[PDB]
């Protein structure tokens, strides 16, 4: 691949929280595949005028001189929501942070500092941060549909997985540490990324030092996927009898035995609110009675007209 | 504004909307309408071959005799007989109140009156079909086509004179074989011309053009002869309750010369005239989701052929997937035939440009849409809903603006249970609607120019024609066996003390309160309602349903000093113009 | 015949407007939509074994600004508009209300932003060798649209905010005398101020030649403005001239460019259909370029006024056999029937044929296309038929003949909102939806565009090696399917290498050897990207010695460019020398030929050196490797491919499939050099962006 494509790839795997100057480095040193070109001080100063002559690259001046980069070989995430420009991510310091980009470079983007200069004024202040159509272009890939729109949080889980590239996240470490939320609200939001196909599920088995081996489910972005080794009939809708009557003639048909919502769904052919608001007002008219029973996870509700 | 009691005791201001659509259909109809269509289509005397009782039993609706009933009316001290009367049988008007009831062997689920040219004071017709069986019922995706029996009814002529004593005569049907009928529409103009013409023996002259939605998935186009016409050329010794075998004028059918596959479209289910001259298209709701036109007077061998008996088969000009599942009404717009509306089961209330068929002027979505209005003077459409999917209590009747004035939906009337018809009389300005809890509502719609919330309470504009209650002393039997039919009906002829007297007291505990029947044949139900299209009898109204009674009522209160002058006006230059 | 290909492309949002699926020159498919235009371009992609299409996805999206046609000034529209609303008839109060042409956006109205209809231009209008697109959206917005970088669309021009422009500075006559201004309270002056600028649907001609393209606009009042474009098209710079013409034909329905060859003559016109359907040609005479010539008189082809309207329109150039000379055919869909037209000129001018062939559905067409090169054309409707309908010729015009192909048996039960055929015919497009199951109708509506194949693989090889154009980028479509039967069976079949042996062997066109470069490729992916080692590093040593023949190749042209122009003393483009030096570097060099050019180059050349420099060090690159330069420091440089001149700039063009790499044209390159630049790789011959 090019190195300039891949240079811009590495600053757009990143989130909205993007790349210091030594995090980039540290990104195109620890890249795979091998990034094409030597770092030097004069290919740093050269991908800095690649980075500032670029459109849609963006500078900011961040409040702090962030962290360096931990080897990810084996970022606090800060949800923006709903926000009315539809740029999505975390950032930590997304309100707070400033843009600099004319103070980088001109309105034809010719660069106003070169990275020594830019480096010593601000030093790890400087963030590289990739447009939101490039930052979700490295997610999607090239196949993928940018007419797309997830929810939020599912956006957020893309983003950290993204940058995470080959290494990949435990679904074990981000509801339990990144997300901090229950097993069943990350596996809720991560279910759409499966079906649009964006994710992979892997088997995975963590060792501790302890030496005992734990399972969990590792999930990588399609870019960086590598398996690892270890009856009720169905009514006609007639036409002379109303939605009620006729649901009502189904229950009391059934009888005694009953029906479920999701059967009355089923054999009426309606979405599930339409068959919600069927039963619901049949409790509500006081003709038909719920019953619950346990099956399979929950306590199913069945019901059963006031005849019986 | 405009204060102060008018004599009938409403408002002026809640009646002054109702005076102005007088001018305003008036003014449409001396631009719009024509007085002679379709001039090749008069019928032929040797086209109408008349069934024997023996040949016609089969196509006979199954009940022989009504439901057991009793009528009482507000501020007559009560009736309360038995009435039961036979097929075809229809009680004597009421002296005074002049409602008139006849039972048609069958549920009634289709009606529209014949049109008549307005000051002709013709006879006034209602032609309607009822189902061969009062508690057999039939499934949307398949095409029934079982026999049946489109009725024509006579209600004699209305004027002042005639009421008393007046009754229902069936003076003839048409034995169908081509299923049962959802919907009945005739030409809205030009079709009628004088019973007295003077026309050559195998002719006879027409009293209109009559198009039938079949659950057969075809369109059925008859032109009706004058019954004086028939009973002419029929032998005197023959069946009055005569049942003709009727060739039609043409069939009308979705295809294509050789297409080979029948359409997947099922059942027909809605149609629309176009409703301005010369009325040359008809368009059809189908079950599949489709809108299809026809265009009647079409020449072209592509669209167009003859059968070998010489009637016409018609294939659509146009179609268009209108809507993801079945069409439940089409209404097509007055002031301007491009536009047309639409509602399906998929409960999306769809507003069509027919240039610009890809892409709806406007599309709300709403509760399962049974039927709708089109008031000429109005912008928008007046919606009639199954309750199934409503926000509780909300259900009932809406007016829903097409969309540029932007307003709420006004909640004209609230109902508890499911209506299942609406119609409007644009010489009036009001609306009218049957329910499964068997009330007939009629309401009076405000200005919709104006915004509708200027409406503090809609209840004081609106009445209630009867209810139809059972009294005790699942089906049709063990209904009739333990129960009969109650009608009682408002006083028509003034709205006074409205707010006080029982029968609004009475529905304010229909709306609201009502806890609606499911256990039983629901055989209250008035399945069919229509306003008087005719300037003559404009304030008449005819409705029916599972009881199989017709019954008809005058909403007096409403006829007025305009209907009395633009009736005299147009009688004066009809007499001019036919001689 | 008909197999589904693996991958059906799902689509977010309703599928929208006239005629929605579309299939372009540039092997592009786009999806005109609710919210955006999808945009599908299939890559014959040879970096990935994955058997499917490789379809790379983008999307135009909806403009957020509702369109307003210019009618008036600002407060005198705005006291009509209260005008008409206010009015108390009837007629004049709901015909204003109701028809959204005059309220593109209310209170309550949904905006009806999404898009009405798109159409492709030819290749070579972009900026680039590629094509643009111009769009409609539902609110009269017409754009025309480009895709510069690979992530964005971009609107080049809006054409409606022009064009209303103009009428206003003209003040809504195009002959002032003709007719003087009527007052715009008059509503059917009103509404003519929109209808006359009320687009319905648009079309490209053929490319003009300095290339041009005209764009022909229809609008409701039946005028039709014909745009010219000076190409390459980079803005509203290159608009050259507006010029609008009056059909006379009521209530138009559609375009197309007729446009047709005779002897010496270029003929063309344009063939206009109405909604209530009639069929005439019009004599567009108004165009600058002088090659061209416009039919003598208006000719009309279909006269009956039946009122099926003329849904769409498509025609194909066909040698007729037994009249020995080239005529054209014209298809239309007329409801459900099919309109076909054979054009012939001769001594008695057109001689004109037609009918309507019959039966081929029970419900309207809801879209049509036809193979451009056998006249094949295809017919669909909203029931899921599908039918193949295939010219005859006869002794005199055509006969036509038909058959259905049974969808269901690829994809159950299905709606078809759409067809479009690949540019070579290799593959159906459709546009599918669920069905009704057995008289159910579905309770969940989903738009899915499926592929199927119409050619077996045997047909796509004859038709790739007794190919006529002889470019592998205009046949990709049936390039796919050698490459999914390779990426199948993992080995060339047979036939196909002894046929290529044979064209190499007889014809030796630097075509059979991209065909040889591009199959080596695909089989060399197939084994999996040991003995299959030893076979992959067989194989990469022949794609590597069908590398070298194209670069010798390529650099014969370079090479005989330079010698044949004036010698640039300053070497100032080309390695001049470091390719003498490449041409002389092994003894398999038999080619005489390159061999005294490398002799006459390096008489012509300058003694002195004029190196290349490394930037970064201002130090020597010598010209050391095929696809690379380094300097000493060891840093790298890429190659141009097209000049073997250095990539040194910031920015350079990468070929479609990132097989090779091409530099800027600068403005001190000279002319040949910067013809040379403007063309595809030597290895794909596809564009380099
Ligand atoms: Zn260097
Ligand atoms: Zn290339």
């Amino acid at each position: 691949m090019d190195a300039l494509e891949s240079l811009l790839d590495e600053v757009a795997l990143e989130g909205l929280d993007g790349l210091c100057l030594p995090a980039l480095w540290s990104r195109l040193e620890t890249r795979v595949p091998p990034f094409p070109l030597p770092l030097e001080p004069c290919t740093q100063e050269f991908l800095w005028r690649a980075l500032a002559t670029h459109p849609g690259i963006s500078f900011y001046e961040e409040p702090r001189e962030r962290p360096d980069l931990q080897l990810q070989d084996r970022y606090p995430i800060h949800m923006i929501l709903e926000n009315k420009d539809g740029i999505q991510g975390s950032c930590r310091y997304f309100k707070e942070r400033k843009n600099i980009t004319n103070d980088i470079r001109t309105k034809s983007l010719q660069p106003r500092c070169t990275m020594v200069e830019a480096f010593d004024r601000w030093g790890k202040k400087l963030i590289i941060v990739a447009s939101q159509a490039m930052r979700y272009r490295a997610l999607i890939g090239q196949e993928g549909d940018p007419d797309l729109k997830l929810p939020d949080f599912s956006y957020c889980i893309l983003e950290r997985l993204g940058r995470s590239r080959w290494q990949g996240e435990l679904q074990r470490d981000l509801h339990t540490t990144a997300f901090k939320v229950d097993a069943g609200k990350l596996h809720y939001h991560r279910k759409i990324l499966n079906k649009n196909g964006l994710i992979t599920m892997q088997s995975h088995v963590i060792r501790l030092p302890t030496g005992a081996q734990q399972h969990s489910i590792l999930l990588l972005l399609n870019r960086f996927h590598v398996d690892r080794r270890s009856t009720v009939p169905p009514v006609d809708i007639v036409f002379e009898r109303d939605m009620l009557t006729q649901t009502y003639d189904l229950i009391e048909r059934r009888g005694t035995k009953g029906i479920s919502q999701a059967e009355i769904r089923v054999a009426m052919n309606v979405g599930k609110l339409e068959a919600r608001m069927l039963c619901r007002l049949l409790q509500r008219f006081k003709v038909v009675k719920g019953f619950m029973e346990d099956e399979g996870r929950q306590r199913t509700t069945k019901y059963i007209s006031c005849v019986f | 504004h405009c204060r102060g009691m008018a004599p009938n005791g409403l408002p002026n201001h809640i009646m002054a909307p109702v005076w102005k659509c007088l001018h305003l259909t008036k003014d449409f109809r001396e631009q719009k309408h024509s007085y002679w269509e379709f001039a090749e289509w008069i019928p032929l005397a040797w086209k109408w071959h008349l069934l024997s009782e023996l040949e016609a039993a089969p196509y006979l609706p199954q009940e022989e005799k009504s439901p057991l009933f009793s009528v009482q009316r507000e501020g007559l001290p009560e009736d309360g007989t038995l009435y039961r009367i036979n097929r075809f049988s229809s009680i004597t008007a009421h002296p005074e109140r002049w409602d008139v009831s006849f039972f048609t062997g069958g549920p009634l689920w289709a009606l529209d009156w014949c049109p008549v040219p307005e000051g002709a004071g013709a006879s006034q017709y209602v032609a309607l079909f009822s189902s061969p069986d009062m508690n057999e019922t039939h499934p949307l995706s398949q095409l029934h086509s079982g026999p049946g029996l489109l009725q024509l009814w006579g209600l004699g002529t209305l004027q002042q004179e005639s009421c008393p004593g007046n009754r229902a005569h069936f003076v003839y049907g048409i034995a169908c074989d081509n299923g049962c009928i959802w919907d009945l529409k005739f030409c809205p103009s030009g079709a009628w011309e004088l019973p007295g013409t003077p026309r050559k023996a195998p002719l006879l002259p027409r009293l209109g053009l009559l198009a039938l939605a079949c659950s057969d998935g075809k369109v059925l186009l008859f032109s009706l002869p004058h019954p004086e016409a028939l009973l002419a050329q029929q032998p005197p010794d023959a069946v009055k309750p005569a049942i003709y075998k009727v060739q039609c004028v043409a069939t009308l059918q979705v295809g294509s010369m050789q297409a080979t596959d029948p359409s997947e479209c099922g059942q027909c289910l809605s149609l629309a005239w176009m409703p301005t001259r010369p009325h040359q298209h008809l368009a059809a709701g189908y079950y599949n989701g489709m809108v299809v036109f026809w265009n009647l007077p079409t020449n072209s061998p592509l669209q167009r052929i003859r059968l070998s008996d010489g009637s016409l088969k018609l294939y659509p000009f146009q179609c268009f997937l209108a809507h993801d599942q079945a069409v439940r009404t089409l209404q097509w717009c007055k002031a301007n035939s491009h536009f047309l509306v639409s509602a399906g089961s998929d409960r999306k209330i769809k507003f069509w440009d027919l240039r610009r068929p890809y892409e709806p002027i406007n599309s709300i979505k709403r509760f399962l849409s049974t039927e709708l209005a089109w008031l000429l003077p109005y912008n928008g459409v007046t919606v009639a809903q199954d309750n199934c999917y409503a926000s509780y209590g909300l259900c009932g009747i809406h007016y829903i603006d097409a969309g540029y004035l932007g307003f709420k939906a006004y909640f004209t009337a609230p109902r508890k249970g499911t209506v299942w018809s609406l119609s409007g009389s644009d010489w009036l300005g009001t609306i009218a609607a049957g329910d499964i809890s068997g009330e007939l509502i009629a309401a009076i719609l405000p200005d919709m120019a104006l915004n509708p919330i200027n409406v503090k309470r809609p209840v004081e504009r609106r009445f209630p024609i009867y209810k139809a209650d059972l009294i005790p002393y699942r089906t049709y039997t063990e209904t009739v066996n333990h129960h009969y039919l109650l009608f009682q009906d408002t006083d028509l002829g003034s709205f006074h003390d409205l707010l006080r007297r029982e029968p609004m007291l009475r529905m304010q505990e229909g709306e609201g309160h009502s806890q609606l029947c499911l256990d039983r044949l629901q055989l209250e139900a008035i399945h069919k309602v229509r306003f008087s299209p005719n300037l003559d009898s404009y304030g008449w109204l005819v409705s029916g349903g599972q009881s199989g009674l017709v019954r008809i009522h005058f909403v007096r209160g409403l006829a007025s000093p305009l209907g009395h002058r633009m009736q005299l006006e147009s009688r004066a230059h009809f007499n001019a113009m036919f001689q | 015949m008909v197999t589904r290909r693996e991958p059906a492309v799902k689509l977010q949002y309703a599928v929208s407007g006239l005629e929605p699926l579309a299939w372009s020159e540039d092997h592009r498919v786009s999806v005109s939509t609710a919210r955006s235009i999808a945009v599908l371009e299939l890559i014959c992609d040879v970096h990935n074994p994955g058997q499917d299409l490789v379809i790379h996805r983008t999307s135009v999206p909806a403009p957020l600004n509702s369109c307003l046609l210019k009618v008036g000034s600002k407060t005198e529209v705005a006291e009509c508009k209260e005008k008409f609303a206010a009015s108390k008839d009837p007629t004049v109060s709901q015909t204003f209300m109701l028809d959204r042409v005059f309220n593109p956006e209310g209170k309550a109205l949904p905006p009806m932003r999404g898009f009405k209809y798109t159409s492709w231009s030819p290749m070579g209008c972009d900026a680039n060798g590629r094509c643009l697109l111009a769009a409609l959206t539902m609110d009269n917005r017409l754009t025309i649209q480009a895709n510069l970088n690979r992530l964005q669309w971009v609107q080049l021009v809006d054409l409606t905010e022009i064009y209303g422009e103009r009428l206003y500075e003209t003040s809504y006559r195009l002959s002032k005398n003709e007719a003087p201004e009527g007052n715009l309270g008059d509503f059917a002056e009103f509404q003519r101020r929109h209808s006359m600028q009320t687009p319905v649907r648009m079309e490209w001609s053929g490319i003009c030649t300095v290339g041009s393209v005209l764009l022909a606009v229809l609008f409701e009042n039946g005028n039709i403005a014909v745009w010219q474009f000076q190409l390459p098209f980079v803005g509203k710079e290159s608009i050259s001239s507006c010029n609008t013409i009056e059909s006379g034909i009521t209530s138009p329905s559609v375009l197309f460019w007729w446009e047709y060859e005779h002897n010496n003559r270029k003929m063309s016109g344009l063939i206009v259909g109405s909604a209530f359907g009639p069929i005439k040609i019009l004599p567009v005479n108004l165009k600058a370029v002088k090659g061209y010539f416009t039919l003598r008189q208006p000719v009309i082809l279909w006269k009956e006024m039946d009122q099926l309207p003329v849904h769409s329109i498509k025609c194909v150039p066909l040698y007729h056999p037994y009249q020995k000379c080239s005529c054209s055919l014209v298809v239309a869909a007329r409801g459900s029937y099919v309109f076909w037209c054979l054009l012939l000129i001769s001594k008695a001018g057109l001689n004109v044929h037609n009918s309507h062939v019959t039966g081929l559905h029970s419900l309207p067409i809801v879209s049509m296309t036809a193979d451009k090169q056998n006249g094949t054309v295809y017919t669909c409707s909203s029931d899921g038929k599908v039918r193949q309908l295939i010219p005859i010729f006869t002794d005199v015009a055509l006969k036509f003949e038909h058959q259905l192909i049974k969808l269901s048996d690829v994809f159950g039960s299905v709606r078809t909102h759409g067809i479009a055929v690949s540019p070579c015919g290799a593959y159906l497009a459709i546009i599918t939806t669920e069905g009704m199951i057995n008289g159910l109708h579905p309770v969940n509506k989903n738009y899915q565009v499926q592929f199927v194949t119409l050619k077996t693989f045997e047909e796509a090889a004859a038709q790739l090696l007794e190919s006529s154009v002889q470019n592998l980028f205009k046949q990709v479509d049936l390039i796919d399917l050698v490459r999914w039967k390779i990426l199948k069976d993992k080995h060339i079949p047979q036939f196909l290498q002894e046929a290529l042996e044979k064209k190499i062997e007889s014809s030796g066109v630097t075509y059979f050897w991209r065909f040889k470069l591009f199959l080596l490729r695909i089989l060399y992916q197939s084994m999996q990207k040991e003995p299959m080692e030893e076979k992959l590093l067989e194989i990469q040593g022949k794609i590597e010695a069908v590398e070298m023949h194209l670069t010798r190749e390529h650099m014969k042209r370079v090479l005989g460019e330079v010698y044949l122009h004036t010698w640039i003393t300053e070497n100032t483009s080309i390695p001049t020398r470091g390719l003498c030096n490449f041409l002389m570097s092994d003894e398999e060099y038999d080619d005489r030929t390159a061999r005294v050019l490398i002799g006459h180059i390096s008489k012509k050349m300058n003694k002195q050196t004029f190196p290349e420099h490394c930037s970064l060090c201002k130090e020597i690159l010598p010209f050391t490797d095929r696809k690379q330069a380094v300097c000493s420091n060891g840093h790298i440089w890429l190659r141009c491919f097209l000049t073997y001149q250095s990539c040194q700039s910031l920015i350079y063009r990468r070929c479609l499939l990132h097989d090779s790499i091409a530099r800027h044209p600068a403005p001190e390159d000279p002319d040949w050099i910067k013809r040379l630049l403007q063309s595809p790789c030597p290895f794909c011959d596809s564009p380099v962006f």
